[PDB]
């Protein structure tokens, strides 16, 4: 009941939405013969739709008025689920591609032709960045506290004033 | 540019011997048949086309539209008289359109010739 | 309003109609 | 017409006066050595701004700069 | 023109949401925003955008892993291109599906 | 070699039509005039000032002379609630029978316009109740702009030239706007309110011929020498009263009831008045108080590109305010005059804001010298430079791909039969926010939903009176105050955000590159506004610092349209009473293009077709003639100059070869539009076409349903 | 010296070529001599003749005189073509080549105009010139 | 009848004159 939400549970209107899309599909499926391919894909799109509906009845969400599943981030404990466990399974994936390219370049870039291995990129190094992509958020600990995550303002290109 | 209509003797014919080639008109009466020439078919869009053309009425407004645009071209036909000739410059030819030299009645001789026109063309379709 | 009222106005607008056409030409000099 | 500035960060290449198409720049005898030369602009009337000549400089940060000023007849390329 | 003609058959493709006309929707409303990213390319010009990445690569010089091929903007012919094939990706595709939904369902 | 241009010397020599053109361009940028000198400079601002001010006089003047004379106010004031404002009369000679007799309208004999700026409105709150009073604020503004034109002549004669250091004194210009310009004017306008406007709200007729007798209150000025101010604390209106008759009217000139008056559904007379008598004092007072002043001194584009980013802050101010704040009796009920007054205004403020940044750039490479300029605040941002452009360039590829991300995805499930698919993020912080103000519907139960928090109750001095009145109208659904919002209004503020966030990098990047980069480190000795640099170096198209506010200008329009865009669809519902088709379609693309777009283009596209015409022809013909001037500016966008320049030699040559013709010639050698010229030119026909397309459109929409 | 009368080439055409800009002011005239009878594109359209000659062409722009000499360098490898510009009708005689010798070589003699002593990275701000009748990069 | 004769003065009238003033002001010379 965070803004005046009613719980998908004990809400009238998200439970008249299961109501209405299968007798669309029943509807398609009076017409047809109960045994054929088509009607074997008229019963699997009732119950793909069931299912959803008793995932969002079951999770304890907040539907509105539409009967539609909002969604809530001020982030408190008991809409976790909503945002920060889906949003934080982004950024451990995230920083590994990214200490991926952080990681790749500073070697290869030590080489004759430095960047036809950005062309022809070596099935060596780029594995070898994906298990250095899993160390990403303890790496860069000791990285920037020595400082070799920046650098000094005198090394980089910087625009005339 | 040269074949063939540029240089044919129908079209040089009939270059020269118009009122603003010819030699021997002067410049009140060869912008007076310039001026009579292209006043005279200046009614004919408007009594056939104008904003009413089925009236009394459509030939009075025709031509009372038809000297409107006339009296605005003796502006423009002056007005290419004060920037064109602006201190009454000459130039390598000086005739009447490359300096001026003939340019304050042909203003006017349009006007006699244009103004003449719609006031001789009324006659004809809404009278007679 | 009134028809003399109109004419009023439009008697003191010339009063903008001068200072206007000197300002303008003061702005140029 | 253009103004057109020769620098004397020059390496007397040459290429920039071979690059523009109204001849307006010539190379004449530097004297800081009396070896190298530097590009000089007797006939500014012709620049069009076309800046062809810029592009032809190899130096890092070009000596010959055009800074496109007031327009006349042979400036605007007009035919007419 | 535009009442008779645009107004009165852009309904058939816009009332399909939930239909098996229903990607003529999608590609009806795709194809407005592509031809729209054009002009991203076609009012604008490079040296705006070669300049703009002298910030992005310091974001990456910054962190000292700015990329060996150098980030550069697209050439002049190739902005003008970009932007004309975009163009066209859209300007058809629009017209593509919005003549698809409108003459199945009345025609 | 010719006279015209006097400003521009140099354009004066060219021989071909660009000299025209941009003898227009740099007639009023006086800083490149030949052979001028600092102190003729300020002496010609200060009089081109009067000018503009003459015209606003003007302006308002003919916004007054017309009212008067062909509208219908004395009409309008009986019953405003059903007439509709007469903006004058239509002179047309091209009508015919039949659009005469569609815009013969609003119980108007003659055609004549419906007005829709809301001065109806803003007059009567003043206290106009008849057109003969009308017609005295126009007479007396044609006196004030001559008045003006005679004091800019006045102080451009040599007796009354002023000195250069009159027009840098900085610090007592400030003094004196908020003591005089400030200061003076807001107390003497809470008087205009006292001594004229509530009396005739009150149905008591104040006017010349006795404003000198009839008092504002029964016996006013005794308690006022003797400190006793609460006298004017006396009986206010009930809330039975009817505005501008004196059927429950009280006797209070000072009040501070808070909320709307009930009938009108707008601010109390007397509440508007003790809030000019308060910030008046608060002027006075800090007008009398008087290495980086050395620098904003010196430069008219560092001041100006202040006053611009101050007068664009405030023009925001008031279209926010006045929506959820109406001000003026029944404002808030014409709801095409709330819709054109909010949008107008906003425009002008994304104008003002580009402008702002804009005049900024041509300080930094005109004015701003590095060396007067060292170790201070202003040299410190150009030290990490590369650093605000490239986070701040982050944020908008950031915002940009999630924000349009998450419609996309309501779209797509949303096109597949299943809505309850869709990411519909509640606007939590926001609605915290109403529920902190108050708003006990999204109840978060805390500042003032929380009934015993010191903030409700006020222990400190029995202060918090506006509490009441408020309250009321925060639960009542009835107006625009703090509105509910939903999915719908969550996108849209990050769209909003992503819109003010992209507006904003480019224009302080504009400025921050306008004196160089490595792409182009000397761009400052080219000048603000030039073509570019040529195709070497890769290309050098659109760099040029003029070319960054110019590629902004389509930015702002987009992102001030966005707010019009979902200002105007969310009133929509509200003012049919039905909030729920925008609630539920607002939250996917499709539904603006369905519900919104069009949905409301029904009528206006119909204002003539086949079968007749109605009142919305013009709206109709502009929305059309708006589509084409903005359609026209993609010409000029696209095609670029040397292809037109080829094209018209051919014209040149076929004019001079054709007989009956060869025998004239042009005085200016023909050419095309320059390469910056173009983008100006475009971008005019492109944004004069955006706004005449929406304007057409806002109105003609809103006017046919209501 | 031009001396004109010279030979004008075999073309017969050119709608694209020398109207009412050259009798007023300002056209042109280059000089070379062929070394056979062969075909080559003006820059007005494309074929004339070149001569034996004494060839000369009148055009209108000092711009299309120079790329018809560059063809004539690097097609046929003419390189005494010798542009001019007009009598009375035209301003400066024999622009090119001004010193006697081709001015991708070097010739002393001539004056370094133009000629900067300093850096661009060295450039003043345009606040050090104000309000003042010097220009950003004068010298 | 004061909209009749004045709006074919102010749109007609008035830009056939105040062009032609700014007609000879453009073209020209000291
Ligand atoms: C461009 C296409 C076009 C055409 C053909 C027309 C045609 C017309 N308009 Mg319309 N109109 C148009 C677009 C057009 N309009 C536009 C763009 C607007 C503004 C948005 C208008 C707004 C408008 C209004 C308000 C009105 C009209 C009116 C008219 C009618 C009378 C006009 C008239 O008498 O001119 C006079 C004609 C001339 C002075 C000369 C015509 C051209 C000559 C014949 C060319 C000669 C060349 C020759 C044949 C070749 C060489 C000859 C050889 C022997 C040497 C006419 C039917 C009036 C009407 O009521 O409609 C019925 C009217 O009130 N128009
Ligand atoms: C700066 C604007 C301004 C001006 C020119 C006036 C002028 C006047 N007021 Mg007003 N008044 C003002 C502001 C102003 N007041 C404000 C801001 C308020 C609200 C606090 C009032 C509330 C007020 C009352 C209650 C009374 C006056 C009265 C007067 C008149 C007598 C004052 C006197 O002579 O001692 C005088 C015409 C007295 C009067 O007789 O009004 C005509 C009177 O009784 N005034
Ligand atoms: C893959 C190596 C790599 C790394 C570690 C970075 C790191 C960074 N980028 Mg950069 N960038 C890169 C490549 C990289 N970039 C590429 C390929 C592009 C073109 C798409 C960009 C275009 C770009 C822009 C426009 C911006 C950044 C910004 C940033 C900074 C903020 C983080 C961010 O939001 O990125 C931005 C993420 C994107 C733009 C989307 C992802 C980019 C591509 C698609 C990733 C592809 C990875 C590739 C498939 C991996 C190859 C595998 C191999 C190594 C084994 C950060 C320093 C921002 C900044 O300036 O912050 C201050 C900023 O505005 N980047
Ligand atoms: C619907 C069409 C469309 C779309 C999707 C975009 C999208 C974008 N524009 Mg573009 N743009 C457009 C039309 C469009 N623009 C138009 C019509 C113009 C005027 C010519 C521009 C001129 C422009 C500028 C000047 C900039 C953008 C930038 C951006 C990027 C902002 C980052 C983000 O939001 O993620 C984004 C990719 C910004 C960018 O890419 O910064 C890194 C940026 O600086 N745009
Ligand atoms: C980073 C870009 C960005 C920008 C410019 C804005 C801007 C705005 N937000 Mg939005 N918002 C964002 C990201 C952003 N937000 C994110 C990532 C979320 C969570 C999904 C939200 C959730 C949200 C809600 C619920 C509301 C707003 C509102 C607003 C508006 C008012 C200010 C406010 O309340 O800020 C609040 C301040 C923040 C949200 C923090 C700033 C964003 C940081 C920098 C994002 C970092 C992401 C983070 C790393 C993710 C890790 C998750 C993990 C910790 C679990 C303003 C337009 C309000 C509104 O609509 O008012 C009318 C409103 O009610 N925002
Ligand atoms: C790049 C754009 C451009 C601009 C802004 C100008 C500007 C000018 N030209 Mg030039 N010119 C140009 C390119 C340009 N030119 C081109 C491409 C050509 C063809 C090669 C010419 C050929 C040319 C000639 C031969 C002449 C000019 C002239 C002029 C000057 C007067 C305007 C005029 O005569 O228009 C004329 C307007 C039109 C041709 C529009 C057609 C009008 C039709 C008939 C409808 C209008 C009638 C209607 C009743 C309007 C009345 C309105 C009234 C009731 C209020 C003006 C400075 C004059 C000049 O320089 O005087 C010395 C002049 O004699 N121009
Ligand atoms: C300044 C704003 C302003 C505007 C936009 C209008 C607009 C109009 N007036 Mg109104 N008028 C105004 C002020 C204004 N007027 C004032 C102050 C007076 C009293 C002197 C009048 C007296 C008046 C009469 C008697 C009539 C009109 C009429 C009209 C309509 C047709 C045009 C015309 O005939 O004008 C004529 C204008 C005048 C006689 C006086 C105008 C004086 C103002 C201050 C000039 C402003 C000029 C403006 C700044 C110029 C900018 C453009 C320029 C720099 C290129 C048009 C809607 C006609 C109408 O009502 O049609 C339905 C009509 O019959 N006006
Ligand atoms: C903004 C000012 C303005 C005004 C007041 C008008 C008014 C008029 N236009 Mg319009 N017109 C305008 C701008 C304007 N126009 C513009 C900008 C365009 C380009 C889009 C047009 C395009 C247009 C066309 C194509 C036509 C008109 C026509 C008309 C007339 C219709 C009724 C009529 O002729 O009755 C019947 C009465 C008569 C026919 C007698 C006509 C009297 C003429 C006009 C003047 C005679 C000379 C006069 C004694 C002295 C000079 C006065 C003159 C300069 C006004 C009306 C006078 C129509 C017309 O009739 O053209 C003349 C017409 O065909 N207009
Ligand atoms: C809590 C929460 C929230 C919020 C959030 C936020 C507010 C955040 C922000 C954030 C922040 C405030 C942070 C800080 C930052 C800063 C900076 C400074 C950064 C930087 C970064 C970096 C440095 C990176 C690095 C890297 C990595 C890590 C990997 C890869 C590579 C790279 C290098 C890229 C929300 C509501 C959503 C949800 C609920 C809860
Ligand atoms: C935005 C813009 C740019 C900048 C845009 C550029 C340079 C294109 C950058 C986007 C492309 C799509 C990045 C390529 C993506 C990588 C190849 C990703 C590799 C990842 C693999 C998994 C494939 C210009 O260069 C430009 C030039 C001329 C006129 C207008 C403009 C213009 O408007
Ligand atoms: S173009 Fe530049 S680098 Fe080359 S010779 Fe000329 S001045 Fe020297
Ligand atoms: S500006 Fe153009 S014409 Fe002048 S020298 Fe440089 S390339 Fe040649
Ligand atoms: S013409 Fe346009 S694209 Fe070509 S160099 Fe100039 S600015 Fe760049």
């Amino acid at each position: 009941d965070v803004a005046g939400l009613i719980p998908c549970s004990q809400s009238d209107a998200f439970e008249r939405r299961l109501k209405n899309t299968t007798q669309r599909l029943e509807n398609r499926l009076k017409k047809y013969e109960p045994g054929s391919a088509p009607a074997e894909a008229l019963q699997k799109q009732i119950d793909k739709t069931q299912q959803r509906f008793d995932k969002y009845r079951n999770s304890g969400l907040l539907c509105g008025a539409d009967g539609l599943p909002h969604l809530i981030t001020d982030g408190r404990w008991s809409h976790a689920g909503e945002f920060t466990i889906p949003g934080l399974l982004f950024l451990y994936i995230a920083g590994f591609i990214g200490w991926s390219g952080r990681s790749y370049l500073q070697a290869v870039a030590a080489s004759d032709n430095s960047t036809e291995k950005e062309i022809i990129i070596d099935i060596p190094v780029a594995l070898q960045s994906v298990s250095k992509g899993f160390v990403w958020p303890l790496a860069a600990l000791q990285e920037f506290s020595s400082g070799k995550l920046t650098a000094r303002d005198e090394e980089i290109t910087i625009s005339p004033r | 540019l040269s074949t063939p209509i540029s240089n044919s003797s129908a079209v040089n014919g009939l270059l020269a011997n118009l009122p603003a080639y010819r030699k021997g008109l002067t410049p009140r009466l060869r912008g007076l048949e310039i001026g009579m020439a292209h006043g005279y078919f200046l009614t004919g869009p408007f009594v056939e086309l104008g904003p009413l053309r089925n009236t009394d009425g459509g030939i009075l407004y025709g031509s009372l539209s038809a000297v409107g645009l006339v009296v605005i071209l003796t502006a423009c036909l002056a007005l290419y008289g004060k920037a064109n000739f602006s201190g009454s410059s000459k130039s390598k030819d000086a005739t009447l359109w490359e300096s001026g030299e003939g340019w304050s009645d042909f203003v006017s001789g349009w006007l006699i010739g244009g103004a003449g026109s719609v006031g001789f063309a009324y006659l004809l379709l809404q009278y007679i | 309003l009134a028809d003399g009222q109109i004419f009023t106005a439009l008697a003191v607008a010339l009063v903008p109609g001068i200072l206007a056409l000197r300002l303008a030409l003061e702005l140029y000099k | 017409a253009h103004t057109v500035k020769i620098y004397d960060t020059c390496i007397g290449c040459t290429q920039c006066v071979r690059a523009c198409p109204t001849d307006v720049l010539e190379m004449v005898p530097w004297d800081g050595c009396r070896a190298n030369q530097i590009a000089s602009a007797p006939r500014t009337e012709d620049c069009v701004g076309c800046k062809r000549c810029e592009s032809a400089c190899p130096t890092d940060f070009l000596s010959i700069r055009v800074y496109l000023g007031a327009e006349t007849t042979r400036s605007m390329g007009l035919g007419y | 023109w535009l009442r008779d003609f645009l107004w009165a058959q852009a309904s058939q493709v816009i009332q399909s949401y939930g239909s098996a006309l229903s990607a003529y929707g999608l590609m009806f409303l795709g194809a407005h925003f592509i031809w729209a990213f054009s002009l991203m390319f076609l009012f604008s010009g490079r040296g705006y955008w070669q300049e703009l990445i002298e910030s992005i690569v310091w974001a990456h010089n910054k962190l000292k892993f700015a990329p060996s091929i150098q980030p550069r903007a697209l050439s002049i012919t190739q902005g003008r291109a970009v932007g004309v094939a975009h163009y066209l990706l859209g300007g058809i595709a629009t017209t593509w599906s919005f003549f698809h939904a409108r003459i199945i369902s009345v025609g | 070699g010719t006279k015209f241009p006097k400003a521009s010397q140099a354009l004066a020599q060219d021989p071909t039509t660009r000299r025209i053109w941009y003898g227009i361009a740099t007639a009023n940028d006086f800083e490149t005039n030949d052979g001028i000198t600092e102190e003729n400079l300020y002496q010609k601002i200060f009089a081109s000032h009067f000018g503009h001010l003459a015209i606003i006089f003007l302006w308002t003047s003919g916004n007054l002379f017309h009212v008067a004379w062909q509208g219908n106010f004395e009409q309008w004031v009986k019953d405003p609630l059903n007439t509709r404002p007469i903006a004058h009369a239509i002179s047309d000679p091209h009508f015919g029978q039949r659009a005469i007799e569609a815009f013969s309208q609003a119980g108007a004999s003659s055609p004549v316009n419906i007005s829709y700026s809301g001065v109806y409105q803003w007059w009567y709150t003043q206290g106009m109740r008849t057109n003969e009073e009308l017609y005295n604020g126009a007479i007396f503004l044609l006196i004030l702009s001559a008045l003006s034109l005679f004091a800019g002549w006045l102080h451009l004669q040599p007796k009354f030239r002023p000195n250069l250091s009159w027009f840098k004194n900085a610090e007592s210009r400030l003094n004196h706007h908020l003591g005089g310009l400030f200061g003076t004017s807001s107390l003497a306008w809470t008087g205009h309110i006292v001594h004229v406007a509530i009396p005739e709200s009150r149905g008591q007729h104040v006017g010349w011929d006795n404003f000198l007798q009839v008092a504002p209150h029964p016996a006013g000025l005794q308690p006022f020498f003797t400190g006793n101010w609460g006298v004017y604390t006396e009986n206010p209106d009930t809330a039975n009263h009817v505005f501008g008759s004196s059927d429950g009217a009280g006797t209070a000139i000072l009040t501070f009831l808070g909320g709307f008056h009930p009938q009108t559904q707008s601010l109390w007379l007397t509440d508007i008045a003790h809030h000019h008598l308060a910030i008046a004092v608060l002027f006075i007072v800090a007008g009398h108080m008087y290495g980086l002043y050395d620098t904003v001194n010196n430069s008219l584009h560092f001041q100006l590109g202040l006053a611009l980013a101050a007068l664009g802050v405030i023009t925001s101010l008031v279209a926010q305010h006045m929506y959820s704040i109406p001000p003026y009796a029944y404002l808030a009920r014409d709801f095409t005059t709330q819709a054109a007054l909010y949008t107008h205004h906003q425009y002008i403020a994304g104008f003002l804001m580009v402008g702002a940044f804009a005049h900024g750039a041509i300080f930094l490479v005109r004015d701003y010298d590095a060396e007067q300029n060292k170790n201070n605040v202003l040299a410190r941002i150009i030290d990490h430079k590369e650093a605000i452009i490239s986070h701040l360039s982050w944020v908008s590829l950031f915002l940009g791909f999630h924000t349009l991300g998450l419609y996309v995805h309501n779209d797509v499930v949303q096109a597949f039969g299943t809505p309850e698919k869709q990411i519909l993020i509640e606007p939590v912080f926001a609605q915290w926010i109403q529920s902190v103000h108050g708003k006990s519907l999204y109840g978060f139960e805390v500042l003032l939903n929380n009934a015993d928090s010191i903030t409700r109750v006020a222990p400190g001095s029995a202060q918090p009176i506006w509490l009441p009145g408020w309250l009321d109208a925060i639960n009542s659904g009835n107006n625009s105050l703090f509105l509910t919002i939903g999915p719908g209004d969550f996108l849209v503020h990050h769209a909003i955000a992503l819109g003010l966030h992209t507006t904003t990098l480019i224009l302080v990047k504009g400025a921050l590159d306008a004196r160089g980069s490595k792409l182009m480190p000397d761009k400052k000795d080219f000048g603000y506004s030039f073509p570019c640099d040529g195709p070497g170096r890769g290309g050098t198209c659109d760099i040029s610092a003029w070319d960054a506010f110019y590629l902004a200008v389509f930015w702002m329009l987009n992102t001030i349209g966005w707010t019009t865009f979902y200002w105007h669809w969310k009133h929509l519902g509200v003012w049919q009473g039905n909030v729920a088709q925008f609630n539920e379609s607002s939250t996917y693309l499709m539904g603006w293009f369905r519900d919104y777009l069009w949905l409301n283009s029904s009528q206006l596209i119909n204002g003539y077709n086949p079968f007749g015409m109605n009142n919305l022809s013009v709206w109709a013909w502009m929305f059309l003639f708006g589509h084409l001037i903005w359609a026209t500016g993609f010409m000029f966008l696209i095609s670029w100059r040397g292809y037109w320049q080829e094209l018209i030699e051919t014209l040149v040559w076929a004019h001079e070869r054709t007989p009956l013709a060869n025998l004239v010639r042009w005085k200016d050698k023909p050419v095309a539009l320059s390469i910056v010229q173009a983008r100006l030119v475009g971008l005019a026909h492109f944004a004069v076409g955006y706004i005449v397309t929406y304007a057409a459109f806002l109105i003609a929409s809103t006017a046919s349903k209501f | 010296t031009l001396n004109l009368n010279a030979p004008t080439p075999i073309f017969g055409g050119s709608t694209g070529g020398l109207l009412r800009k050259a009798e007023v002011e300002e056209f042109y005239s280059i000089t070379w001599t062929g070394k056979s009878e062969t075909v080559f594109e003006l820059p007005t359209g494309g074929a004339a003749i070149m001569r034996a000659g004494e060839n000369l062409l009148r055009l209108a722009r000092k711009e299309q005189c120079i790329a018809l000499g560059a063809q004539l360098k690097d097609k046929f490898k003419i390189t005494d073509y010798k542009i001019y510009r007009v009598y009375p009708s035209g301003e400066v005689q024999f622009l090119h080549p001004k010193d006697g010798v081709f001015p991708e070589k070097v010739n002393p003699g001539r004056v370094a105009v133009g000629s900067n002593k300093r850096r661009i990275g060295q450039n003043p701000d345009p606040a050090k010139l104000k309000f003042k009748g010097q220009e950003t990069f004068d010298s | 009848n004061l909209p009749s004769i004045l709006v074919p003065m102010v749109g007609i009238v008035l830009p056939a004159i105040v062009m032609a003033l700014l007609f000879v002001y453009i073209e020209t010379d000291e």
